């Protein structure tokens, strides 16, 4: 029969761990690092592009920062193709919610749903899990600025600052070292770049190897604005923060 | 790997035999059938003093004339009890009468072999056999008082007395000598209480053991602790009497 | 389509996948529940593998199933959500059809059935979760505390604990809980719960969360201070000797 | 009967690798070299027509395929896998876009569709990943010209120029030396021919090389006149003769 | 060897054997003995009911399928229930749709076919029970032997189960004798009990241990147990 | 791990052993066949071998009339060959019904190649151990030869050969065309093209043939047909009066 | 490596399907059965081993009819044989229902052929454990066929399978050479009775029962019928005579 | 349009005595103004000492009786040949009839 | 039909609903409460087809209570009305549509303002200062158009409703057996047990 070739992607190890989830996380640990930092006046998302070339078209590229909503965005660490599958369904759940209640979806509701999808691939169906970890940065009128994280297991948690991908142990220690509750978006932007700068497995930290985004509530307006920095914009903020 | 409905070289179904092993590890359950009714007793076997012993339900009512005791992976018996209760009530709705104890048993046993990953015979959607055995006891106009042993093998035997669970081999040997066609309900009660006391790791009392019976007149009843405590006291006295 | 039997019997009569599901529970953060004479308290511990979390938004360990019943657990977090959602849905269904909220035993029996079902259904693995369900039956003042495990087995406890080092805290409760005189007060009941956790939490004011449930849907979670206060008064009970 | 392989055939190994994807990539490496170069007013994609026998009629086998009138594709790896992928890509461009909006999809979105199809063969039950890497070149009003690479995992990335297959490493290096953001289409074609020559062992002419471009609108390839807004396809496969003409200026 | 080719019924061994089927057959041998024989006017089924404890009953081994047909089982009881139930439906269908009693030979063909399906498809398992079918139809008395392999054979008499070889040799000897016991049921049964006692060893057939069934010319398939079989012990 | 050789998933080298072993099965019949294009016809030659004397020679064939205009010769076991023939016939008939015109040889070839590609990618389906050669005189393309294999690959040929001694037939044909400088047999009658076909079959295999050692299929405008023992004998005689 | 013979649709390194080959073994271990094509029909005959005196004589018929003009006999696992004929019968009824005319033997053969070939395409099924000799008379003559577990089949002048297939084939080949003009239905029957008696030597240990059937345009009107009574005994003797 | 029902006439009578009971019916079967048969039994012995008649549309009446007889047969099979009591048969017939609540057996039945 | 009225004043929303339940020739009940509380600050009144009416109301009630527990938050009145409109908009194109009309009166604790929504069985939703379903609007809208003021107090609103009910009791042919009145504001939902003569 077929049973012979079934890897059994959803079983417990004798220690009560889920093989595939653990192996997927291992996979993620080799993915370009992504960082999330929440400030009093906004959220910062920064990620390092894994592998690049002179010929790679960076202006048209996006492999780590995705807009889910006009108020929610995610930073990706893992298989990009897997990520897009989840991002697309997340974008759809947001609109279903909007059409049903005529209100933008609260950030956690959307994160929980996506995490539930992931959890499913963990308990039934016999399929491999998604090799993806997300950092969600969003804003709603119940909790304001929020930062969340979800991984292959389907578990999610909220943070003030956090990282996913490669060298999170190192990156986390650095963040825990310089983070301060009363930080400001600009402070956070700088902290993010410094952290990546020290954990990079590459020579230097140039703009062509970064993606940057911020969710702020532009004082001169009253609404929330997501900004996905452009190559030149990253290059600038990179010189300013003293990294040239 | 290997199919869940594979035959051993000796002509036995692996999953069923392994199932029987789990049942041996279960709490003891005993049943005695007499011309005055059938008694069903079980070992509560709580795992900690903080566990409220009366929340342990190993003896349940199927219908007014049928009761049953379980041994093994007890969580597995819930759907079996459910099926049984539905079967009995359904029979009454269709025939305006009580379901015969044997028919009720045969119906429960029909679920037994309904397991596998795609067995060509119908739609047996159950990944493994039940890991619990049951003693179905009751009364009906045609065959009077009856005691049945329903196993995960789908086979059910009728007994005059039967013990299942960890102390079964020992307890069964005891029932062999003690049982006779003229036992009174009271004798059966003490007799069940005595055998449970012998095979139980703990000192039998009205909290870690439970009795019940079913009689044509009052149907199935679970003895409350006080009633059992007295019977226990009465047993100790007759024993110390010689 | 996928219906492989993942939970089957082994030669010695064990279902390893259910067995390993328990190992996942032993790995989860500790949870405890003790019933007083007029209330039930639920305490859980907070991991520290990583600290820099946003406590406001990070999912708490105790969840309300209905306004009079709560559920805590030890094990896979992702798994618990599935059971929590099903329990909540069932709670509303029961109210809609019976015109009465669920009893604690009913809600427990439901969650337990879902767990049992996942142990003998093709294509699915058992839940790596054990739960503590507490509350008060509608129009009743008698406290209720039940526990469920991966196999689907359940029962009520005067007090119980699950998760890592629950062996330790259970002992504490076994030699510190008198059924003769249960914590006659919300305060002394909350104290006994924090005491039992301190046996394993190792100084963790922010690593210990309590939730008090009283009759008639009176449920509330304590704040760091309120708890920190209990801790403080307890360390003195020791030093004062 | 009935496909009973409802479980993944690609799974994570203790190291975090997805074996089947790696192996698929290995198959791509053994494939004949193919490349793409983006110019300021066009894009070129080319590959070698590795005739498997002199009796075979190489024309009856196009490695360079038109997906939409402004998008074309080429590949490296398993030709059969590519062939079905082209059938599916041509279809999704319709079912998921033209039938909805009445216009052809922009290059990035069709690439996204193709990529999804490939990602699914990496996780769906009972299948193996596609053993190919594609290079899609196209043009759309709001994005201009573009060039993308899609790998067996379903991941894709935009390029200014790149190569895949057998001698990709060498070819990429050679492209980095000659590429600049001011190349005209003819320059790119020329550069393409030079890069491809290093990868070809035997004969190098318009009968052994296959090349297509995404450039200006060919109103002559439309088939009808009468609608001002319809100017013709931008995709055009070069003829054997057109290739040879340019090989003399090599 | 064997171990690599007996994991399921969809696998042939290098010599062309089907072990799962063979293992199923082994369940029959382990089953209690039962005998079947016929004259030209009747067909009889004699089966030794086995008991678990001395406090247990002696499991029924004979099931009536219709007024003119019935069988005896040896092996997995549940499988016998499934198969006899199927036979009951087929007999029923024949009556309701064609107002025709099902031919014993037709029943045999149906059973063979139902069992065969459970030996060529993945996921299923062969039936682990043997059956002896007796009946009286438009061509007289009939006795059939059903094996899980799907092989069904018509005989004058036979036996299946443990030590069945005893009764079988006896009947293969007594043949010319019993085949002529027409018009006399008691004799046919007695001959049946004599063939079965040829497979005893452990004990001797008692009252709550013997089970007999008969069918024929003017006798609807009926089952005798206990007191009713006393006059044959 | 070692199962990457039982079902169709990649091996660490990026190979599909089942497809490879399927190619191996194509030679099981130890038969060789070749096809050539005439000026306005397409001929296919295939060895015929009837070992058992108890066989009815008339029922032993590896050539099939797929449609009124398409012929197919199979190199591989007969059961897989007949499976392929039935599918191709159904496909050809359906195409006509849905699109209003006869399915072209190359299109049917692509269709069968795609089906093959599927067995290559889905685990529950095994590849067919056969190589299919399709021929016809397409209304748009003229004489056509298109062949498909267990890999889902397919292409058009000027001429082609398949079987154990495929290489020898191929080089022989290659040589003839390097010489003629044209991509077909410049003969007006199919009878002469059949003769050419058989002549080179003989040269390449270095063997003589009787009328019952060959099997021939011919495709002309609006019709594909197989030759009889006698039609063939008449062919063998003609070639004899030249050597 | 190895293990190519554990799953049904797997190609071994030399391009074989071992499970089909093992099925063949089940066939060679079976009773011998044959078929002889005559000038206007076909004859079928088979060996029926008498396990004991208990088997009612003449009762356990093995030859089967499909529709009203086709005869089928097989060697191997009998139940697999019946299964294949049941399909054949549905296949025949379906053909007649749509086309009105009873199914031509060649057409019928491919129907059985495709079905058996189908059982060598998946590992969820097992190949057929029988070789089948069948045939009959139709619009243009009589046809004899033999189908192997691989789905392979061809038209035959004479055919045999089972334990004594060699003896039979030997005997059959003799008849072919000594009768280029064609045997008659009457003659083929006797000849058949003999070939079976002869071929019975490879199993001379057990006693047996002969079974014959035929379909002749002149002797049965093109309908399949069993050889019974006088005509049967006559052939039995013709055999018993030439066995000495 | 096709009418799935018809009327075969007939009349039936059931009277219960202290220790006996009778079920009578004429034997005439009709269609409109024609007689289909002067003798077509309409009251049947269904075994277990139960007689039944389903009068009205004969096709429906036959189907019902036939279904109930088959019901008695299986009652025996499924409950160790227990005798089906008249009250149990009644409840059983109720379910047979209500099963076609939305496409009724057009008959008046008496046992 | 029954009487279903709604009025949104300065700091609350009031819903008046007839108490009669008539079936054919007889008035079976004269104390029927045609309302369901969806959440502490959201009330829904309803009228329409005999069984659909309550089944629908309770179904919505169940869904909103489930949302409240899951999110431990109370959906805004606008969100709840959108959920209800979509349920009815699906229903109208289903096999057997819910023939129920509703008024949703809720106090938005975030905006600190009362809100009244009128939605018919087709899924037609509109937000109004006051509304009704059935013939009720025909007799009462001219009165509301006249006396209505955005700054009215709950007390003034009750007086305006009383006037409407009196017009309904004078000109309407059916005896709807008075109305039950409920107020929804920042403190929840309460019933005016005294309207039988206010």
């Amino acid at each position: 029969g077929s049973r012979r070739y079934d890897s059994r992607t959803t079983i417990f190890s004798p220690e009560g761990r889920l093989y595939q989830v653990e192996y997927a996380l291992e996979s993620i640990s080799h993915a370009g690092t992504a960082i999330g930092i929440m400030a009093s006046d906004g959220i910062v998302l920064a990620a390092e592009r894994k592998v690049t070339s002179t010929l790679l078209e960076q202006d048209t590229s996006t492999e780590k920062l995705y807009k889910l909503n006009d108020k929610i965005a995610v930073a990706v660490a893992g298989l990009t193709a897997d990520a897009e599958i989840l991002i697309n369904t997340a974008r759809i759940h947001a609109q279903n919610y909007l059409k049903t209640y005529n209100e933008d979806i609260p950030v956690e509701i959307l994160v929980r749903r996506l995490s539930d999808i992931k959890q499913g691939y963990t308990q039934h169906g016999g399929l491999r899990p998604f090799g993806v970890s997300f950092i969600y940065a969003g804003y709603d009128d119940r909790y304001g600025y929020q930062l969340y994280t979800s991984n292959p297991s389907g578990n999610y948690t909220g943070w003030k600052a956090i990282s996913v991908g490669a060298n999170t142990s190192a990156a986390q220690t650095l963040l825990q070292m310089d983070y301060k509750d009363d930080m400001k978006v600009d402070d956070a932007i700088e902290l993010a770049l410094k952290t990546l700068s020290k954990t990079t497995d590459s020579s230097a930290l140039t703009y062509d190897r970064l993606e940057f985004a911020t969710i702020r509530k532009g004082a001169n307006d009253g609404e929330v604005y997501q900004k996905i920095f452009k190559p030149q914009e990253i290059k600038d903020i990179l010189v300013k923060t003293g990294i040239t | 790997d290997r199919g869940v409905s594979t035959f051993s070289p000796e002509g036995r179904l692996f999953q069923v035999e392994y199932s029987l092993e789990a049942i041996k590890l279960g709490s003891t359950a005993i049943g005695i059938a007499t011309k005055e009714g059938v008694v069903l007793g079980v070992e509560k076997r709580a795992t900690s003093p903080l566990l409220e012993s009366d929340s342990i339900e190993k003896i349940v009512e199927i219908d007014r004339h049928i009761g049953c005791a379980m041994s093994g992976l007890t969580a597995d018996a819930r759907s079996m009890i459910e099926h049984a209760r539905t079967a009995a009530v359904t029979h009454n709705l269709y025939y305006d009468e009580d379901i015969n104890v044997e028919s009720l048993t045969q119906s429960v046993c029909d679920l037994a072999l309904r397991f596998g990953e795609g067995a060509s015979g119908e739609e047996r959607l159950m990944s493994r056999p039940f890991g619990v055995a049951l003693l179905i006891a009751g009364h009906d106009a045609d065959d009077g008082y009856q005691l049945f042993h329903a196993e995960p093998s789908g086979t059910f035997y009728r007994y005059n007395a039967k013990a299942i669970g960890s102390g079964s081999e020992g307890a069964q040997a005891e029932l062999l000598n003690e049982w006779h066609s003229s036992l009174t309900l009271k004798e059966a009660e003490l007799l069940v209480l005595k055998i449970l006391k012998q095979v139980m790791e703990e000192k039998l009392d009205e909290n870690n053991a439970q009795l019940s019976c079913i009689t044509k007149q009052d149907g199935f009843k679970i003895y409350d602790n006080e009633k059992t405590a007295e019977l226990i006291k009465e047993l100790k006295e007759k024993e110390a009497a010689e | 389509g996928y219906d492989r039997a993942l939970s089957i019997f082994s030669p010695d009569g064990h279902i390893f996948q259910v067995e390993y599901a328990l190992e996942a529970v032993k790995r989860g953060t500790c949870a405890v529940g003790v019933k007083g004479k007029n209330c039930v308290v639920l305490g859980c511990e907070r991991r520290s593998t990583l600290k820099l979390q946003d406590t406001r938004i990070t999912p708490s360990k105790v969840s309300k199933i209905d306004s009079h019943v709560v559920l805590s657990f030890s094990g896979l977090n992702a798994d618990s959500r599935i059971l929590i959602e099903k329990a909540r849905v069932e709670a509303q269904s029961h109210r809609l059809t019976l015109e009465d909220p669920v009893t604690v035993e009913y809600l427990t029996r439901y969650v337990a059935g879902v767990q049992q079902r996942y142990t003998q259904s093709g294509g699915v693995r058992p839940f790596g979760v054990s739960t503590l369900i507490a509350g008060f039956d509608p129009r009743d003042d008698e406290p209720k505390l039940y526990q469920t495990e991966p196999s689907g087995i359940y029962s009520s406890w005067s007090a119980q604990t699950i998760g890592r080092n629950s062996k330790t805290v259970r002992e504490f409760l076994e030699k510190n809980y008198d059924r003769k005189e249960p914590p006659a007060t919300v305060e002394e009941c909350v104290k006994l719960t924090v005491r039992s956790l301190l046996e394993v939490v190792q100084t963790g004011a922010k690593n210990i969360e309590i939730t008090v449930v009283k009759p008639d849907s009176d449920i509330v979670a304590l704040s760091s201070e309120e708890i920190n206060q209990y801790v403080t008064q307890i360390e003195q009970e020791k030093q004062e000797q | 009967m009935t496909d009973r392989y409802s479980f993944s055939l690609t799974t994570f190994s203790p190291s975090g690798k997805l074996g089947q994807i790696d192996y698929a990539l290995t198959a791509v490496k053994q494939g004949v070299t193919s490349l793409g170069i983006k110019a300021t007013n066009g894009v070129v994609i080319a590959t070698e027509k590795k005739s498997s026998s002199p009796l075979a009629m190489s024309e009856t086998l196009s490695k360079v395929s038109l997906l939409t009138p402004d998008i074309g594709a080429v590949y490296s790896g398993m030709g059969p896998d590519y062939r079905v992928l082209v059938d599916k890509s041509r279809k999704v461009a319709h079912t998921s876009y033209k039938r909805i909006y009445g216009e052809y999809p922009p290059t990035k979105l069709l690439v996204s569709e193709v990529a999804k199809i490939m990602q699914e063969a990496t996780q769906s039950g009972g299948v193996r990943p596609f053993g190919v890497s594609l290079l899609i070149a196209g043009h759309d009003e709001f994005n201009g010209f573009s060039l993308y690479q899609v790998d067996p995992s379903g991941s894709y990335f935009p390029w200014k120029a790149t190569a895949i297959g057998k001698g990709s490493v060498a070819a990429k290096t050679f492209l980095e030396k000659r590429w600049n953001d001011e190349l005209e289409l003819e320059d790119a074609i020329h550069i393409a021919l030079l890069t491809l020559k290093e990868s070809v062992e035997g004969e190098f002419n318009g009968d052994t090389i296959e090349l297509a471009i995404i450039g200006d609108e060919n109103p002559d390839l439309l088939g009808y006149t009468g609608i001002p807004t319809d100017k013709g396809p931008r995709f055009r496969k070069l003829t054997s003769q057109e290739i040879n003409d340019r090989l003399e200026a090599l | 060897f064997r171990n690599n080719y007996d994991g399921d019924t969809v696998t042939f061994s290098p010599t062309g054997r089907l072990f799962q089927v063979e293992y199923a057959l082994e369940a029959i041998k382990q089953g209690s003995v039962t005998v079947g024989l016929r004259s030209n006017t009747h067909a009889v089924l004699v089966a030794l009911k086995r008991n678990a404890d001395e406090l247990s009953s002696y499991q029924k081994k004979i099931i009536k399928c219709d007024e003119h047909m019935g069988l005896s089982l040896a092996g997995l009881a549940p499988d016998a229930r499934v198969l006899s139930n199927y036979l009951r439906q087929q007999c029923n269908y024949s009556s309701l749709v064609f107002n025709r009693k099902l031919a014993v030979e037709r029943a045999g063909h149906l059973l063979c076919d139902k069992a065969q399906k459970n030996t060529q498809s993945y996921g299923g398992r062969p039936y682990g029970v043997g059956l002896l079918i007796i009946g009286y139809d438009k061509s007289g008395a009939h006795l059939l032997e059903f094996q899980p392999s799907g092989n069904v054979t018509e005989l004058y008499g036979t036996a299946i189960g443990a030590r069945s070889q005893g009764a079988k040799t006896y009947l293969e000897r007594t043949l010319d004798t019993f085949i002529k016991i027409d018009g006399n049921p008691d004799e046919l049964i007695k001959a049946g009990v004599e063939a079965i006692s040829q497979s005893l060893r452990d004990e001797s057939l008692t009252v709550d241990n013997l089970s007999i069934a008969i069918v024929g010319k003017d006798t609807p398939f009926t089952i005798y147990d206990g007191e009713a079989v006393a006059k044959y012990i | 791990a070692g199962y990457d050789r039982h079902i169709t998933i990649f091996s660490p080298e990026g190979r599909l052993y089942q497809v490879e072993y399927a190619f191996k099965a194509t030679n099981q019949t130890n038969i060789n066949s070749l096809a050539v294009r005439g000026k306005d016809c397409t001929v296919v030659i295939s060895q015929k071998k009837v070992p058992d004397k108890l066989l009815d020679p008339t029922t032993v064939s590896y050539i099939f009339c797929i449609s009124r205009t398409i012929g197919m010769v199979v190199n591989g076991p007969i059961p897989d060959a007949r499976n392929a023939a039935l599918r191709a016939k159904a496909e050809a008939a359906e195409f006509r019904y849905k699109y209003g015109y006869d399915m072209p040889c190359d299109v049917l070839a692509k269709r069968m190649a795609n089906l093959s590609q599927i067995y290559t990618q889905r685990a529950y389906m095994r590849p067919l151990g056969v190589i299919l050669t399709f021929v016809s005189v397409d209304e748009e393309l003229g004489p056509s030869i298109y062949k498909t294999d267990p890999a889902g690959y397919y292409v058009g040929y000027k001429a082609t050969a398949t079987g154990p001694k495929q290489q020898e037939i191929t080089t022989n044909l290659e040589n003839h065309f390097k010489k003629s400088k044209i991509d077909h047999i410049n003969e007006e009658s199919w009878e002469k093209v059949v003769e050419f076909a058989i002549t080179h079959m003989i040269d390449a295999l270095g063997t003589e043939f009787s009328k019952n050692d060959l099997e021939v299929g011919v495709a002309t405008k609006d019709k594909f047909f197989t030759l009889s023992a006698e039609n063939i004998e008449e062919r063998l005689v003609a070639i004899a009066e030249q050597d | 490596g190895t293990g190519y013979d554990l799953s049904n649709s797997v190609f071994s390194p030399d391009g074989r399907n071992f499970q089909v080959e093992y099925a063949v073994k089940a066939v060679e271990n079976g009773t011998t059965s044959i078929g002889i094509k005559c000038n206007d029909g076909v004859v079928f005959a088979v060996e029926k081993l008498i396990t004991s005196k208990l088997l009612v004589p003449q009762k356990n018929v093995k030859i089967q009819v499909v529709d009203r003009h086709i005869g089928c006999v097989y060697s191997g696992l009998i139940p697999d044989g019946r299964h294949l004929v049941n399909r054949g019968r549905e296949e025949a009824a379906s053909f007649k229902k749509l086309y009105k005319t009873p199914i031509p033997i060649p057409a019928f053969a491919d129907r059985l052929g495709q079905y058996v070939q189908a059982h060598t395409l998946y590992n969820s099924v097992r190949p057929f454990g029988v070789s089948t000799i069948f045939g009959g008379v139709d619009k243009n003559g009589a046809h004899l066929y033999m189908l192997e577990p691989s789905g392979s089949y061809w038209g035959y002048k004479g055919a045999a399978t089972g334990k004594g297939r060699q003896s039979a084939k030997a005997e059959l080949e003799k008849l072919v050479d000594h009768h280029p003009e064609g045997l008659s239905a009457r003659e083929a029957v006797k000849q058949a009775a003999k070939i079976i008696y002869l071929a019975h030597e490879d199993n001379k240990e057990k006693d047996f029962e002969l079974e014959i059937s035929w379909c002749s345009l002149s002797e049965t009107n093109g309908l399949h019928k069993f050889v019974k009574g006088d005509l049967l005994q006559e052939a039995i003797d013709f055999a018993q005579k030439e066995i000495n | 349009q096709f009418n799935p029902y018809g009327d075969n006439g007939g009349t039936i009578l059931g009277i219960a005595g202290e220790d006996f009971a009778v079920l009578a019916g004429d034997t005439r079967n009709i269609t409109d103004y024609s007689i289909n048969s002067r003798y077509e039994p309409k009251v049947f012995d269904c075994g277990d000492n139960i007689v039944m008649s389903a009068n009205g549309f004969a096709a429906d009446g036959d189907a019902l009786v036939k279904r109930f007889k088959n019901s008695v047969k299986w009652y025996h099979f499924d409950h160790n040949d227990k005798k089906l009591s008249i009250n149990s048969a009644a409840r059983n017939i109720q379910h047979l009839l209500y099963g076609k609540r939305f496409f009724p057996y057009y008959v008046h039945t008496i046992i | 039909m029954d009487i279903i009225l709604g009025i949104r004043v300065q700091d609350s929303v009031i819903l008046a609903s007839s108490k009669a339940v008539t079936r054919g020739i007889s008035v079976l009940k004269d104390s029927d409460d045609k309302t369901r509380q969806l959440s502490p600050h959201t009330l829904m009144s309803f009228a329409g087809e005999a069984g659909d009416t309550v089944q629908f109301a309770e179904y919505i009630q169940a869904n909103i209570q489930l949302y409240s527990i899951r999110e431990d938050y109370e959906l805004s009145p606008q969100a709840v009305s959108s959920f209800v409109r979509q349920e009815l908009a699906k229903s109208i194109r289903s096999r057997r549509p819910y023939q129920v009309n509703v008024l949703i009166g809720g106090y938005d604790k975030k905006k600190n303002k009362p809100e009244l929504y009128q939605i018919d069985y087709l899924g037609t939703k509109v937000e109004l200062p006051y509304g009704a379903h059935g013939y009720s609007g025909f007799y009462t809208f001219s009165l509301l158009d006249h006396h209505y003021r955005p700054d009215m107090t709950t007390e003034e609103g009750l007086d305006l409703l009383k006037l409407c009910v009196q017009e309904l009791e004078k000109r309407m042919p059916m005896d709807f057996k008075g109305v039950i009145v409920k107020i929804v504001d920042k403190d929840g939902i309460r019933q005016v047990d005294d309207f039988q003569a206010q």
